RNA sequence: UAAUUGCGAUAACGAACGAGACCUUAACCUACUAAAUAGUGGUGCUAGCAUUUGCUGGUUAUCCACUUCUUAGAGGGACUAUCGGUUUCAAGCCGAUGGAAGUUUGAGGCAAUAACAGGUCUGUGAUGCCCUUAGACGUUCUGGGCCGCACGCGCGCUACACUGACGGAGCCAGCGAGUCUAACCUUGGCCGAGAGGUCUUGGUAAUCUUGUGAAACUCCGUCGUGCUGGGGAUAGAGCAUUGUAAUUAUUGCUCUUCAACGAGGAAUUCCUAGUAAGCGCAAGUCAUCAGCUUGCGUUGAUUACGUCCCUGCCCUUUGUACACACC
């Protein structure tokens, strides 16, 4: 009776909408997406190349639904890792912006966000109202 | 807290001992509202060495 | 050298056996077998299928499975 | 006119470092003897109402080998 | 569930580019033998060839090598670009190149005698037998050979 | 086996010319009819309670 | 044991086994009991804890670490070797896990079979490096009560550490395959070997 | 460990003497009683007279103290 | 109105968690999430804690506002745990009678786990001479 | 006793320096004074899930109230308190109770007398003397050198993996720094696999960067003991950034080459609680470059609560043919 996206586990609620964004056909996943890294950190690409940009699209949304505006490079810094410098020490290195953008992009064709004042996106009311919605259905995973 | 660390030592001899040096800087804000004679009086009427004093119009 | 590929033969050894062990995990398929390892992990997807063995802690690194039921 | 150069005396010379420093120097200077310059400037101090007070010179004091030699009266603290 | 047998079907070891490639180690992995695929390139190629990752080379048709195998030596050709390459924009012809098998130590090879033939700093090196890249040689890379 | 339980009641100091052996004496527990001083490897405190396999021994100083 | 509702839910498996009993992940403590005397009041089993993990400060007086968990004094003995420093984390789940085989493999409390493994691996009697003279000889003496336990632990962690090294099983796995041969002396358990030899070289050398 | 040094005692003393009837078993009350009857240059040392003051307080009260 | 509110915190290293108790229909929330939901993990229980030791039903009638800052992962669970614990004493404090309140009190304490008062160990300072606060850069000698 | 710290013994009595006091910093404060450059509750305006009121957000001031959390002034606070065991029943030590705190509360700053041919004239427009001063040892300009590699040695870094690697995903710090007659910290938008590019922006700063969304770490998945997907040396090819200038690779990026290393002989360093260890981060340096250092916080233990066996020191006893003092 009356539910958010912070009701729902993190990997329970992210899971389930990339599966969603997946089905609903729409969105737009990137002409590269099968031959790239996501950071320069990185060693390999992501595992699941089928859909692991559903799988951080769904993570962007509900990241900054519970923000007030997040930017493409916050974004890159959140999804920022550890980089092996082989013979030398570890540091934090960013994410790769085009991706993270991408996504910030093809997340307006579907109105999900939208862009802020201050900077970076928002959370759009059609948005908003679509996790909350897909939220509850992963609540009531009970039967 | 302003911090200087450096050598004790010149050159380089000796064991490897460090030292640190402190600024301590210290700052607050008033705000008034009062016109004509209460204002030049205030800014000048307080003052004081080592001190430092500034007043800020308004808006912007 | 273990095995990674079904053998029918291989096949036939696991639910004709598998529920002799009280304890099954990763590794107890590997030793007792010459599972793989990637397949001990499929194998135990697998036989959680119409509960030849049973589940009571499930996690990333550590699977826990007992006797059928 | 936006900067002022202002004068004063001193409070008691004395009772200043400084201008004590400066006398050892200059006595010295001024052609004194080692032990003397020491003991007038640290007299001076003492007079002036001091607690204690130590001169310490260092340097080739009767030439070739260097020495160090340290005149003191009074009290002193070292410490906190 | 990927519990599935395989009659005579599977067979292990076989042969491309002039190499011996296992068959029961991870495709994306057992083509890693060659000279001149690594991890990432062989991760691609095999994308591009419709080959379901999920398996062992001691699988996959010899359909569905042909088709790994042709991307490979014509990777620009589908839809791989040209950064993704271990010799873009050659010396002697500027194209881009990707090279296996054993035609990498050969290009190698040609590349040392190149910059050796004219007789530049690096070049001496290379045929000393220093290193070539401005790291110390005084303290460092001892026991040589 | 024989095996003789004892408890500690009173911690005279530490021998051990490396100070990693202490000194104790323990009331025999079953028979409190017995009292004796035995040396430790740990840390021992009053009131505890030691397990004593050869029952006779009785040490002292050490180094 | 009267279910009690409130605006954000609060599930049935944490209502019903919290606060009736304190279950521990959910084992109880009760009815654990510390077969063999006098290595008891340093093997805590009578606090009980629902996880393996507090603010412990344990180390400023000398015996304050006797009022740890027995558990916990495990769960910490586990994370070590460079590598595995300050995983308190990790060692925790390693736990939870290790209990879940021992239960598996032996019915019973797995808590009562952490702490039966403990006891009897404990050396009884050691050896210490006397003066002897030049080729110095080694005095056998008895071990206190609170090394007893010390020593087991160790002896126990490095028995599960060394096992499964460079081998598929895991730690959680060898834990329980280093505990259950301990908890009933089986000798084929690092501790229980290493425990017989010392007693072993003690009952020689005195 | 804690040993207090001369100029605590040496003041406890002083204090004990010439103002018995007025001073207590009780740390705190003491502790006030030094602001007003001795010049103490700081909080911690103050405490640390009236500590030591009322610890001689807590014996004398049980035997004449040697000094 | 503005309804019977309390205010306490807590803190375990640097980490500060505000917690804010007023009467209620039993929400026990940690930053605007539900705290059956505090995914550290495996010290799900470190928080349930408060909860469990002293009745569920105390909180029935009380709505729980938690939030953190500052410290980890591990060091905020302590310091909320101990937020919720320092609240529903002094809700029971204000707006209670005391023979109540420490029952609640009573009931930690005999358990206490920090619950209601602050552990005070803080990091020491490194010193020139060693990566650490006590650890020393190798020498060497001849 | 950490202490020439103290009780005491006392031909000594009474004192000064050093130790202690002192200062800094870190812990407690619902007690005081305050806060649009710090927060919170309510109130408008507005969004979504629910609709049974509710839960969750947005709004730089809509308007009001406050100071718990933050900041820093003023004070409070501990004195080893209280009881108990020891002891010349003295200094004190130990234990238990409470207490924010009971190891000098933790950690530092400061630190006497006397001394060493210890280092520094290459920090100084500090300096004696010698040297040289226009084929200059001064100064500036062009290029090279300090990094040259059969090898000895020290400080480190990264590792040998399954308590792991890789991929997703969860996501939490504290100490800090920053542009005027200038180009520092840089959000955001776009572009680019990346590195980086471009158009704008805020900030001389509790206000903008920045909640510095740091790594360790947590979850889920892949890998399955094989020099393996552990390890990332050496090397080829290409793209960018700093700079006049990158060759003897400044750095960064991408693909490819995939070494030694399977726990390290004799030896040997460092450490007792938020410590060790692991983890990264800011600051110094800096046009560019950290595998270095100065600090910071995150995760967080095993073992001691001791002794003089080894190794140094310190007092006393003792020997001396040493006093330029066992070189
Ligand atoms: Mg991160
Ligand atoms: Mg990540
Ligand atoms: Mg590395
Ligand atoms: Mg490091
Ligand atoms: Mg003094
Ligand atoms: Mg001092
Ligand atoms: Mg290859
Ligand atoms: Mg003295
Ligand atoms: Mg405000
Ligand atoms: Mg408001
Ligand atoms: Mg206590
Ligand atoms: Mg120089
Ligand atoms: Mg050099
Ligand atoms: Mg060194
Ligand atoms: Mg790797
Ligand atoms: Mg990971
Ligand atoms: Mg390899
Ligand atoms: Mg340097
Ligand atoms: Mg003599
Ligand atoms: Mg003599």
């Amino acid at each position: 009776p009356g539910v958010s996206v912070r009701d729902v586990a993190a990997q329970d609620f992210i899971n389930a909408y990339a599966s969603f964004l997946q089905r609903q056909g729409k969105l737009e996943v990137p002409g590269y997406v099968d031959i790239v890294k996501t950071s320069s950190g990185n060693e390999m690409p992501p595992q699941d190349a089928e859909g692991w940009f559903y799988k951080r699209a769904a993570s962007v949304a509900r990241h900054i639904y519970m923000r007030k505006q997040v930017g493409v490079g916050k974004l890159n810094k959140l999804y920022g890792g550890a980089k092996s410098r082989g013979v030398r020490p570890y540091k934090h290195i960013d994410a790769s912006g085009s991706i993270n953008r991408k996504v910030l992009q093809a997340l307006e064709k579907i109105g999900i966000v939208e862009i802020s004042p201050k900077g970076g996106r928002r959370i759009s009311e059609n948005g908003q109202r679509d996790l909350d919605r897909i939220a509850a259905q992963t609540l009531e995973e009970d039967e | 807290v302003l911090k200087i660390s450096t050598r004790k030592t010149p050159n380089g001899e000796g064991s490897k001992t460090w030292e640190t040096y402190e600024m301590r800087i210290h700052k607050r804000y008033i705000d008034l509202e009062a016109p004509v004679q209460i204002v030049k009086r205030i800014t000048q009427i307080t003052i004081e060495p080592g001190v430092d004093v500034e007043v800020v119009v308004a808006s912007n | 050298q273990h095995a990674v590929i079904l053998d029918q033969e291989k096949y036939d050894r696991i639910l004709k056996e598998v529920p002799t062990y009280r304890y099954v995990s990763v590794s107890v398929l590997v030793d007792r077998l010459k599972i793989g390892g990637s397949l001990a992990r499929i194998a135990l997807r697998h036989l959680e299928k119409e509960g030849i063995i049973k589940p009571i802690s499930k996690h990333s690194k550590q699977a826990i499975y007992t006797r059928a039921t | 006119g936006t900067i002022v150069l202002y004068a004063e005396r001193v409070q008691d010379r004395g009772l200043s470092a400084v201008a004590q420093a400066e006398s050892m120097k200059f006595k010295l200077l001024n052609g004194l003897a080692i032990r003397r310059a020491a003991y007038g400037v640290v007299r001076y101090v003492m007079e002036s109402g001091a607690k204690g007070c130590e001169v310490v010179v260092s340097g080739k004091l009767r030439a070739a080998r260097a020495k160090a030699m340290k005149f003191a009266d009074g009290f002193l603290i070292h410490s906190g | 569930s990927l519990v599935v047998q395989e009659q005579g079907s599977f067979q292990h070891i076989l042969r491309l580019l002039n190499t011996n490639v296992d068959g029961n180690i991870k495709i994306v992995y057992a083509l890693t033998t060659i000279k001149g695929v690594g991890r990432r390139y062989s991760n691609l190629v095999c994308k591009k060839a419709d080959v379901d990752l999920h398996k062992r080379a001691g699988e996959l048709t010899q359909e569905e090598l042909e088709r790994i195998v042709q991307i490979m030596q014509n990777p620009t050709h589908y839809k791989i670009p040209a950064w993704f390459l271990n010799r873009q924009n050659d010396i002697t012809d500027g194209k881009d190149y990707h090279t296996l098998a054993n035609n990498v130590e050969s290009k190698l090879r040609d590349d040392l005698e190149r910059l050796k033939k004219i007789r530049a700093h690096r070049g001496i090196r290379h045929f000393w037998g220093l290193r070539v890249r401005g790291q110390h040689t005084k303290t460092t890379g001892r026991r040589r050979a | 086996t024989p095996v003789t339980l004892a408890k500690v009641i009173k911690v005279l100091g530490r021998t051990g010319s490396r100070g990693g052996v202490t000194q104790v004496r323990v009331e025999f527990l079953e028979d409190t009819s017995r009292t004796i001083v035995r040396n430790v490897k740990g840390p021992v405190r009053e009131n505890d309670i030691l397990v004593l396999m050869e029952s006779e021994r009785e040490a002292r100083r050490l180094r | 044991f009267t279910p009690v509702v409130l605006a954000t839910p609060i599930p049935e498996e944490v209502q019903q086994a919290q606060t009736e009993i304190k279950l521990f992940n959910k084992w109880s403590f009760e009815e654990v009991e510390v077969k063999d005397a006098s290595l008891v009041d340093y093997v805590q089993v009578r606090q009980p804890i629902f996880v393996a993990h507090t603010a412990g400060r344990y180390a400023n007086k000398r015996f304050r670490k006797a009022q740890c968990p027995i558990i916990e004094r495990l769960t910490n003995s586990l994370m070590m070797n460079g590598r595995n420093n300050g995983k308190k984390l990790k060692a925790v789940r390693i736990i939870k896990h290790t209990l879940d085989i021992i239960n598996v493999l032996t019915d019973q409390n797995p808590i009562q079979v952490v702490v039966d493994a403990i006891t009897n691996t404990g050396p009884r009697e050691d050896t210490t490096r006397v003066g002897g003279g030049g080729a110095a000889r080694r005095q056998a003496v008895d071990v206190s009560p609170l090394r007893r336990v010390n020593q087991a632990i160790a002896l126990l962690t490095i028995g599960a550490r060394e096992a499964a090294f460079r081998n598929i099983k895991t730690i959680a796995e060898t834990l329980a395959e280093e505990l259950i041969n301990a908890a009933k002396g089986s000798s084929t358990s690092y501790a229980i070997k290493k425990k017989d030899e010392l007693e072993r070289v003690a009952k020689s050398n005195r | 460990g804690r040993v207090r040094t001369k100029t605590v005692k040496r003041a406890s003393k002083a204090l004990i003497e010439r103002y018995y009837p007025k001073l207590t078993l009780d740390f705190q009350t003491n502790k006030r009683l030094c602001d007003e009857i001795a010049t103490i240059q700081s909080k911690r040392l103050r405490n640390k007279i009236a500590g030591y003051t009322t610890h001689l307080m807590k014996r004398i009260q049980k035997g004449p103290v040697r000094g | 109105s503005a309804v019977p509110s309390v205010q306490t915190f807590g803190k375990k290293k640097s980490a500060t968690a505000v917690a804010h108790v007023k009467a209620g229909k039993g929400l026990i929330k940690v930053n605007g999430s539900p705290i059956t939901l505090v995914e550290p993990e495996i010290l799900r229980f470190k928080v349930y804690e408060p909860l469990l030791l002293v009745g569920l039903d105390k909180f029935s009638n009380i709505d729980i506002r938690v939030r953190v800052t500052g410290g980890g992962h591990v060091s905020q669970v302590y310091a909320i745990r101990q937020a919720i614990a320092k609240g529903l004493v002094a809700y029971h404090q204000k707006y209670v009678d005391e023979q109540s309140k420490n029952e609640l009190k009573k009931a930690f304490t005999s358990y206490d786990r920090t619950l209601l008062i602050a552990d005070s160990r803080r990091p020491e300072p490194k010193k020139f001479g060693g990566k650490g606060a006590r650890s020393r850069f190798q020498k060497s000698y001849r």
